[PDB]
């Protein structure tokens, strides 16, 4: 096997979908970065800076034309001419986020929007806000850009939802070759971009606490475990992840259990999942 | 332009958290002038506008997915304020133990994964390669060994570290488990065992490998104890609550100029915006009556933070500013190695001297001291925090209210102030920790922290400016934080 180039752009995000990836136990992260894919370019952990990193991005991108990956964290601001995220400089020209991705989004293999910003605008995106943040697919399709997308949202997701996807779709690629294996990806997919394997199955469902549930046993109180959350404000029940079971930071908590489900992996987080703490 | 003036700009800046463009005048082979540029702006200020208050704690840890600890405790102190709250004492440790464990993984984080780059050769694959040329990397064969196999050990403990944050606080990034009132979930005898177990491992790399590496790097880099200095005036708003009163506190309030040491006053906080992408008419606000007007064609502007001015003073805040504002004793094997190593003789931080303290590497010496100080911290936390004792109380959102919270990020002092109306958030405002230190010039022309920190930066090899982001980076910025 040989590592992929990959390209991680920072858009409008918090840098929590690089930091949850950091968190990932099996691969570790070293791992990941050493054994699985050739991280060509990322602001947050890359050795070199500036114009010399963009340069380095641009070289790696002609030579692996088609064939490398583009991992996107953040929206895509649009308005005032794409000036609310400038993401770097190069031959004396500022470059905004909306530049990158329409150089970079065209000749890419397949683009990962990785996080709720990315995936369906989040919160950059929510009510309120006044950038134009823009979800990367539909950025994409608005300027003509047919590369594949995969979401992979969360706010952040969990690292094996990330790290899971990329081996997933480089499996695929093993197997059937470039353009058959983002095929077989595509068919994973559900209607909203997300791969099944972790956004199938539905939280409430699946929750240890749906008995609490249907018995109508009620915490009224966050530190009282024995009772469903749900007039606390848990959004489980429209919520699809797989959280209640490979849980979260090696098993150690999950949203549920500690508090209430947010919905943070949905494409209306947050306004249609707010107020967080009532039904 | 002048002869002889040349201007660099490195933008992205990397291996720091979001989008920062820094640009530099050199003359004679030092920096003369310099202009930071946050260049990515959301809003929060006027996302939050509406919302039920609670949602707040949530909402504002998404500024920054590596101090969000940082947020969602200055939003639940606000709230606390506003809805009258009062923390059960359980509450109030659970909170320390959620926020303390991330700074111990932001401090790791910032030296290996973000800084260590700078002095330390990465294996030769991506994303360690390629760099500059002339890197200026000098650490012997066998040091430069021993900080990769940190880096790649440190990448263990810093996950670990938010295991220990995710235990009472339910996940992290963006934690669940701290509310208005208190912590949504009460420690038990067998978690707070699983806390302890990591802790000790934590502990163990903390004072065996980090906070000796950096006194060892250090000591081959010691021209960086000789520049950097900016202004040498430091901010502390107070941080990690010792009592039930809101007196003692782990960080202490005060702030330090000029030589002097004087008490912290909020009310002399004000936000200006001048060179900055914001309407004119809303410069010079204290945080309390803040506004937040986006203008990204504003002419001479060049930057999406505001400028934070304390009585008009240009003020850093970090680890720096907090242990020098607190001066406790340092650690036995930072006296020790600061003897062996330097000749410095010093028991508590301050006796490295203001120049020293306030440099490039001093930053990174202020940061490693301080980790190994939170050590003790947690320390005391885990024998104060008792099993099964309620952590929350439940209060109701009041229909007019406000409150500010105050506390110390891992990169420096963080304020949030929420005013409600009809039940909702009417004004919410954010000065955060690079706020203070990335920001651009204020009104009066003066510049922001780091800007000045830079002026004097040695570049003998304008193809190599190494030394341009290397003060950056020493400050460990989040312009997430910064612009909001
Ligand atoms: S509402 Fe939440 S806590 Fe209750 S059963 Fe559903 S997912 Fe579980
Ligand atoms: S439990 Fe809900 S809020 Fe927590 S990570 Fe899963 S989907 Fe997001
Ligand atoms: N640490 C941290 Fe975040 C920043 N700067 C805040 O406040
Ligand atoms: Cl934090
Ligand atoms: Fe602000
Ligand atoms: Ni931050
Ligand atoms: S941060």
């Amino acid at each position: 096997g040989e590592r992929p180039p990959v390209f991680w752009l920072q858009g409008q995000g918090c840098t929590g979908c690089s930091v949850t990836l950091l968190n990932s136990v099996h691969p570790s992260i070293a791992d990941v970065l050493l054994k699985v894919i050739s991280l060509e370019f990322h602001p947050t952990v890359m050795a070199w800076e500036g114009e010399h990193a963009i340069e380095h991005m641009r070289k790696v991108a002609e030579k692996f034309k088609g064939k490398f990956f583009l991992v996107i964290e953040g929206s895509v601001p649009v308005e005032a001419d794409g000036k609310y995220c400038i993401i770097g400089e190069a031959n004396h020209h500022e470059i905004s986020m909306v530049d990158a991705l329409k150089e970079f989004g065209p000749n890419a293999a397949a683009v990962l929007a990785v996080g709720t910003c990315a995936a369906y605008g989040g919160i950059p995106a929510a009510e309120g806000s006044e950038t134009g943040a823009t979800a990367v697919s539909k950025f994409l399709g608005d300027n003509g850009i047919k590369t594949p997308v995969v979401n992979i949202p969360g706010c952040p997701p969990h690292p094996d939802w990330i790290v899971g996807t990329v081996v997933l779709a480089l499996d695929a690629i093993k197997k059937n070759g470039l353009e058959g294996g983002l095929a077989e990806v595509v068919k994973v997919l559900d209607s909203d971009g997300r791969p099944t394997p972790f956004f199938g199955r539905n939280i409430h469902e699946n929750c240890p606490y749906l008995d609490k549930y249907d018995e109508g046993v009620m915490s009224a109180t966050f530190t009282d475990k024995v009772g469903c959350r749900y007039d606390l404000g848990c959004k489980g029940p429209m919520t699809m992840a797989d959280c209640f079971e490979r849980k979260w930071n090696g098993g150690v908590n999950w949203c549920v259990q500690n508090a209430v489900c947010i919905g943070c992996v949905e494409p209306d987080f947050p306004d249609g999942k707010s107020p967080f703490y009532q039904a | 332009g002048a002869t002889g003036r040349t201007t660099i700009a490195i933008d992205p800046v990397t291996r720091i958290e979001g989008h920062l463009k820094a640009e530099v005048v050199v003359e004679n082979g030092k920096v003369v002038d310099a202009r930071l540029s946050g260049g990515m702006y959301r809003g929060f200020e006027t996302i939050l506008r509406g919302r039920d208050p609670r949602d707040a704690s949530q909402i504002v840890q998404r500024i920054c997915g590596v101090c969000p600890t940082a947020h969602s405790t200055a939003s639940v102190l606000a709230l606390d304020e506003a809805f009258g709250a009062k923390v059960p004492n359980n509450g109030r440790i659970t909170r320390n133990l959620i926020f303390g464990a991330n700074y111990l993984q932001s401090h790791i984080l910032h030296f290996y994964h973000l800084s260590a780059q700078d002095f330390v050769q990465g294996p030769d694959t991506a994303p360690f390669v390629p760099r500059f040329p002339k890197s200026d990397l000098r650490l012997s064969k066998e040091l430069n060994k021993a900080g990769v196999d940190q880096y790649i050990e440190a990448l263990e403990v810093r996950r670990i570290c938010h295991e220990m944050v995710a235990l009472f606080g339910g996940r992290m990034p963006h934690v669940q488990g701290q509310v208005v009132g208190g912590a949504t979930e009460i420690p038990t005898k067998e978690k707070l065992v699983e806390y302890a177990a990591r802790f000790k491992k934590v502990r163990d790399f903390v004072e065996q490998k980090y906070v000796p590496v950096v006194y060892t790097i250090g000591s081959k880099y010691k021209d960086m104890f000789k520049v950097g200095q900016g202004f040498k005036a430091a901010l502390c708003v107070g941080a990690f609550p010792l009592d039930n009163s809101g007196k003692k506190h782990l960080f202490m309030p005060g702030v330090y100029a000029k030589g002097k040491d004087m008490p912290f006053d909020p009310s002399k906080i004000k936000e200006y915006v001048k060179y900055s992408w914001f309407a004119e008419e809303t410069t010079g606000l204290n945080y309390k009556e803040g506004k937040t007007i986006p203008a990204p064609d504003k002419a001479g502007a060049y930057s999406f933070v505001k400028a934070p001015r304390y009585d008009g003073l240009s003020l850093e805040v970090g680890p720096l500013a907090r242990m020098w504002v607190n001066n406790p004793e340092l650690s036995p094997v930072g006296k020790k190695l600061l003897k062996d190593l330097f000749g410095i003789s010093a028991k508590k931080f301050r006796d490295l001297g203001e120049e020293a303290a306030f440099s490039l590497m001093g930053r990174h010496v202020a940061r490693a001291e301080e980790t190994y100080y939170m050590l003790g911290a947690i320390e005391g936390w885990l024998k104060e925090i008792k099993a099964g004792e309620d952590t929350v109380v439940m209060p109701a959102v009041p229909a007019s209210a406000e409150g500010t919270g105050f506390t110390e990020a891992p990169r420096g002092s963080l304020l949030h102030y929420v005013k409600v109306k009809d039940s909702k958030i009417d004004n919410y405002q954010i000065v955060s920790a690079s706020l203070w230190n990335c920001n651009p010039r204020d009104d009066m022309g003066q510049r922001g922290a780091v800007e000045e920190a830079l002026i004097g930066i040695p570049v003998d090899d304008i193809q190599n400016p190494v030394n341009v982001a290397r003060l950056i980076r020493a400050f460990d910025p989040x312009l997430g934080c910064a612009v909001h």
